């Protein structure tokens, strides 16, 4: 099943990426940042490229061109969005093992026929799209976080959110705690991968001793990742799990129409319902680092 | 996104989903001889608003409805003058209402059925969403008995099923003949969803008339924001009274502009990372008067934009920068701001919060401008500055 792809979410030193859109401004930008931080991009992909050399590293027309030659075992998407969803399939079609899709904007009847086949195959495992990708502090960097803040250790972030994800991550670090791994789902309705999958990776992994989920007001979500750990994050050896959740400040959205109330039936109930599960919610975005260090103490683990 | 329901139905018959014929008019005068000119037995008024709960709405003006009929075309007008250009204010309505600004052949209802397509992530794609007991109660209806509400999930590849059709027809109570034409309406329907890019498709009532015709009574269409690439038509419908002109002026550049009531003007580049300032200048005693998003991209003509848009109405004697992940060096961005600040010259405090490439050489672009420009050092120092501006 694509659960069996959870595996590929943990990148390390090993895992050799390459990048889709590799000549393109973003594809470029962020592909440096990759090489300068020591993650093993092996190179990248451009049709009408193929046999070009860029940033030192081989273009490729196709993915299992690149794929072969390479041995790759990641790919980050900066495809521009009305290609993006086809640049995924043809990762899926290569067996790629992870998929990061960096791309924000595709349409959702894109992705929900892109993850209808996912679902149906455990070879290539998907972020995104519209997230900032993952990053194993210190091992490797796929996305887009700027990686000068993050420093490999005992916490592990999962977050729906983009650029607020850095607040945890860069307040990890101050406190000495540092990430084991951070992972961005994105923010798009239909994805490759969601709380409760990043959950069961860090409740799994050892180095990831404390957990911090990072959500925003709407959907479910949340609440979703809530039951996970009601179910599985409960008893002995429960690992302690930080949260904040933006937006207890928003105004209401407008509506027009009856359908997404009837299907639900966001604020103060997704904060209570994290905390239902043991989490410790963060009401302030700048104590969250001072958070789970707290919560560290509280049971002797520093 | 979201279009007015006269402009959802006129989609709707181009594909052959069938609705009353109707014309528009923007004065009152224009509505009484349009309704006139419709030619029908009984009529039905309806306000234009990007909103549901029409029905069981107030008015600015005290005219208690958002929808009515009558057989007297005179009467449209005398209604009509009571409501374009007041507030129509429904339980989805933020209370204040919308300012309003479609006479239809109205149709005579023998049975009232909700029905809704939408894309949702349960279910992994489309969804047929139906109860037999719709109408404007739907809601009540649905959270005191949710057994009456009936979902089909459709198979993306495969599409709309026959066998999913006549099911759902079936469980709305379409018996006899009625049954097939409500089931290729819901094809039909489905069908229409899928060509426009739509979020959601809510038709409330599914309307079975007395002379054995399966109407859409009403239309709520939610299109996808991310597929306007591909429907340029369509999104070149929506008015141009988007919520307010400062909201799309702003947009012209690729601005994302949530507006609010407050005196701290936000710049941040990430929405749930703008939330997050608003959240906790909150918790410091502020009160935001709108967030500015940028996302990811960056360029120096959107700073120049930015802050001459938030300076715009006088509500805003203070603004908040936040850029934390911004693609370029923010040391190139410090330069835009004081660019676009002694350039524009604003007379509001200014604060500046960057994390990322390079911040040393990038903050003392502020504290050596002459400007006023305080720089901050974490989000929660951020707020508490911008708070202290009063
Ligand atoms: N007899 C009759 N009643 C109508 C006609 N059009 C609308 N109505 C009545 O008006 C009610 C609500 O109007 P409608 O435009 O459908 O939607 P609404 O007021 O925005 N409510 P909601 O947002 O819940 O769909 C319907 O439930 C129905 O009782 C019509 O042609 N004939
Ligand atoms: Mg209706």
């Amino acid at each position: 099943s694509y659960t069996a792809s959870r595996k590929h979410l943990y990148v390390d030193k090993n895992t050799k990426v390459i990048c889709q859109g590799f000549t393109g401004k973003q594809g470029t930008f962020h592909s440096q940042q990759a090489l300068e931080y020591g993650t093993n991009l092996v190179g990248g992909t451009t049709p009408g490229k193929g046999g070009k050399t860029h940033l030192g590293l081989p273009v490729f027309n196709t993915v299992k061109e690149a794929k072969e030659q390479t041995g790759a075992t990641a790919s980050v998407i900066y495809v521009p969005p009305p290609f993006a969803a086809a640049a995924i399939n043809e990762a899926i079609d290569a067996e790629v093992p992870l998929v990061v899709c960096i791309t924000e904007g595709i349409p959702q009847q894109d992705m929900v026929r892109v993850k209808h086949r996912l679902l149906r195959q455990g070879k290539t495992r998907l972020i995104g799209p519209n997230c900032p990708g993952v990053i194993n502090p210190g091992e490797c960097k796929i996305g887009i976080m700027p990686g000068h803040i993050h420093k490999k250790g005992r916490i592990g972030i999962v977050s729906r959110s983009g650029t607020l994800t850095y607040e945890a991550v860069h307040q990890t670090t101050q406190v000495g705690l540092g990430q084991s791994l951070c992972v961005g789902i994105g923010g798009d309705p239909f994805n490759g991968t969601d709380f409760t999958d990043c959950l069961e990776i860090f409740l799994n992994d050892p180095a990831t001793e404390g957990i911090i989920l990072i959500g925003e007001i709407g959907g479910n979500a949340e609440e979703n990742a809530a039951e996970f750990l009601k179910q599985h994050n409960s008893g002995p050896k429960s690992k302690p799990v930080v949260s904040f959740i933006a937006g207890l400040t928003a105004p209401p959205g407008r509506r027009m129409g009856h359908a997404g109330a009837i299907i639900a039936g966001g604020a103060k109930e997704k904060i209570t319902a994290l905390q239902s599960a043991g989490v410790v919610v963060s009401m302030s975005p700048a104590q969250l680092g001072t958070t789970i260090y707290k919560e560290f103490e509280k049971r002797k683990m520093l | 996104m979201n279009l007015q329901e006269y402009q959802s139905k006129k989609l709707m018959s181009d594909n052959g989903v069938k609705v009353q014929r109707f014309f528009v008019a923007d004065t009152a005068n224009e509505a009484l001889e349009a309704a006139k000119r419709l030619n029908a037995k009984e009529i039905v008024l309806k306000a234009q608003i990007l909103a549901g709960g029409r029905g069981k709405g107030v008015f600015s003006s005290g005219l208690k409805g958002g929808v009515h009929l009558t057989k007297d075309p005179e009467v449209v007008g005398q209604l009509a003058k009571q409501m374009i250009g007041y507030n129509l204010a429904t339980k989805q309505t933020p209370k204040e209402g919308v300012k309003v600004n479609m006479v239809a052949e109205a149709l005579d209802i023998s049975r009232e059925t909700y029905l809704a397509i939408l894309m949702d992530r349960s279910c992994n794609g489309p969804v047929l969403v139906g109860s037999p007991q719709g109408g404007v109660d739907i809601e009540e209806v649905a959270a005191s008995n949710p057994e009456l509400i009936f979902k089909e999930q459709i198979d993306i590849i495969e599409g709309i099923k026959d066998s999913q059709a006549q099911r759902m027809a079936e469980n709305l109570g379409f018996l006899g003949p009625l049954q097939n034409q409500a089931a290729d309406q819901i094809k039909k329907l489905y069908n229409l969803f899928l060509k426009i890019d739509a979020t959601q498709v809510e038709v409330n009532p599914f309307g079975e008339t007395p002379e054995g015709q399966v109407v859409c009574f009403d239309a709520k269409i939610n299109f996808d924001d991310n597929a306007e690439f591909r429907q340029k038509d369509i999104f070149a419908m929506d008015d141009k009274s988007e919520n307010e002109p400062i909201e799309n002026e702003a947009a012209k550049y690729d601005l994302k502009y949530i507006g609010l009531d407050g005196n701290i003007a936000c710049f941040v580049n990430g929405a749930g990372l703008a939330m997050a300032t608003c959240d906790i200048i909150f918790l410091n005693g502020g009160k935001p008067a709108n967030f500015l998003d940028l996302g990811g991209g960056v360029k120096e003509s959107q700073v120049y934009q930015a802050f001459k848009l938030l300076t715009a109405d006088p509500k805003v004697e203070a603004i908040l920068v936040n850029i934390f992940g911004g693609i370029v060096n923010c040391a190139i961005i410090a330069n835009g701001i004081t660019k676009a600040c002694r350039e524009l010259e604003l007379k509001v405090p200014l604060v500046v919060r960057l994390e990322g490439t390079n911040v040393h050489e990038a903050q003392n672009i502020l504290t050596n401008s002459g400007l006023p420009i305080t720089s901050a050092v974490d989000l929660e120092d951020a707020a508490k500055k911008a708070v202290a501006s009063v």
